[PDB]
C-alpha cells in the first residue's frame, strides 16, 4: 500500500501532450496518434521516496473549453499541478498565464506548481525558446523543465521532482 | 457531428466510469 | 438543456464504462 | 475458470418509459423502484441460469428508447441473439411503435435473431389501453412469441427471459 497519497493534475491547452506525458510516465511508451481526452481521466503510479511509499493519483484534464466545468472540479483537491505547453505552439505558451489564473481562482494557495515545455524533440517547428519558459517560471517562483513524451526527456524527472517537493513541504508540518 | 448531449449527461457517465476504475483497482490489488 | 457534447464523445465514454464493468466482474472472479 | 458454458447476448428495445430497465431490474435484482430514471444510451446487467444442466450466462443489454440515442443503441443490435420488444399496455402509441421497432430489427440485427414481444405493466388494468387480444394478434401476425409482464408485480419476468433463452439454446443445439 502506501504512506502518502498525492493528488496531481495536468492542465494546459488541448494538443500540448498532457496525456502522452502521463502515458510515458505510467507505461513507458509513446504513440503519435491524437486521441483527445473526453473531460478527464486518471492514472495511478506508486513510487518510493526517502523510505516512504507515495501513491500518485494523476488527473489528466481535457484542454478544450467545453470541458471547463468538468475540469474545474479537480483543482480543489490538487496537491501538485503540471502546467504544460507545446514548444512548437507559442499560443499554448501564452495561455499558461490563463491556466495560472484558473489555479489561483480554484486551487489552494500552497499548491505545488511546475511548468513543462513539452515536445522538445520537435525543434524543427519550435516557436518558444527554452529561456522564455525558464523566465516565465522564475517570475512565478516555480520550477520549469522542457520535456518530450516521444524522446523520453524529463518526464520521470518532472514527476519525481514535483512529488519530492510536495513531500518536503508536507514533512515540514 | 454537432453537439447533442448535455453536461449532466456526459458527467454522469464520466463519474460512473471513474467509480468503476477505482473499484477495479481495489479488486486487482486484492491479489 | 444546452447540447454540448457529440455522439462520438458520449459513445466513447459509454464504451469505456461498459468495458470497465465487464473487467470488474472478471477480476471479481477471484472467489478463490 | 469460466463461470458458464454458454454466453447469450440479449437486447431490450422499445419506446422510452415502457419499463425496459424495470423489467431487467426485476430479473437481475428481484426488486422494483418506481422512480423513473431514463437510460443514458445503453447499459447491461448479468444473470446466469441453468438449462439442460448447462450454465447459461445472460448478458442483457438495455437500450435507451429516446430518439436522441438511436445512433448509440443501433450498434448493439448486431451481436444480439435474442431481442425483447417492449411496449406499455397503458400507452397505445408505444404499442403502435412495435411495428417500427420490428423494422429496426430487420435493418440492424441478424436475420435469424430470436424475438419476443412483452406487453409490460399488466398490473395496472384500470389504465389499460391495449387489450391482451390485440397484443396477441400483433405477435401472431409477425410470427413472434408474446407475453404480458409486470416488473412491479413480478409477473412473467422470469418466464420471458427463461423462454427466450430456451429458444436460443434449442437453435444452437439444432446446429450442434
Ligand atoms: N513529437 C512529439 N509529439 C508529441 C509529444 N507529446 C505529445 N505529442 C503528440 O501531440 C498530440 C497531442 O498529444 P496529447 O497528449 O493527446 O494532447 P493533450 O494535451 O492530452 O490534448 P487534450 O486531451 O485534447 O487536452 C498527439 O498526437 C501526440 O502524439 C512529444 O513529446 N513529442
Ligand atoms: N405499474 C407499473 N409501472 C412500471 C412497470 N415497469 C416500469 N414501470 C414504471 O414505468 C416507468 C418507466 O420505467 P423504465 O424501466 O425506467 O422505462 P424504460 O423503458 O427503461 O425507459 P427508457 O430508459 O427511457 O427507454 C418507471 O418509473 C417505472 O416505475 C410495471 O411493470 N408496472
Ligand atoms: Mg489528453
Ligand atoms: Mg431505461
Amino acid at each position: 500500500t502506501y504512506d502518502y497519497l498525492f493528488k496531481l493534475l495536468l492542465i494546459g491547452d488541448s494538443g500540448v501532450g498532457k496525456t502522452c506525458v502521463l502515458f510515458r510516465f505510467s507505461e513507458d511508451a509513446f504513440n503519435s496518434t491524437f486521441i483527445s481526452t473526453i473531460g478527464i481521466d486518471f492514472k495511478i503510479r506508486t513510487i518510493e521516496l526517502d523510505g516512504k511509499r507515495i501513491k500518485l493519483q494523476i488527473w489528466d484534464t481535457a484542454g478544450l473549453e467545453r470541458f471547463r466545468e468538468i475540469t474545474t472540479a479537480y483543482y480543489r483537491g490538487a496537491m501538485g499541478i503540471m502546467l504544460v505547453y507545446d514548444i512548437t505552439n507559442e499560443k499554448s505558451f501564452d495561455n499558461i498565464r490563463n491556466w495560472i489564473r484558473n489555479i489561483e481562482e480554484h486551487a489552494s494557495a500552497d499548491v505545488e506548481k511546475m511548468i513543462l515545455g513539452n515536445k522538445c524533440d520537435v525543434n524543427d517547428k519550435r516557436q518558444v525558446s527554452k529561456e522564455r519558459g525558464e523566465k516565465l517560471a522564475l517570475d512565478y517562483g516555480i520550477k520549469f523543465m522542457e520535456t518530450s513524451a516521444k524522446a523520453n526527456i524529463n518526464v520521470e524527472n518532472a514527476f519525481f521532482t514535483l512529488a519530492r517537493d510536495i513531500k518536503a513541504k508536507m514533512d515540514k508540518k | 457531428n454537432r453537439p447533442r448531449f448535455t453536461l449532466q449527461e456526459l458527467r454522469d457517465v464520466l463519474q460512473e466510469r471513474n467509480k468503476l476504475k477505482s473499484q477495479l483497482l481495489v479488486v486487482q490489488e486484492e491479489l
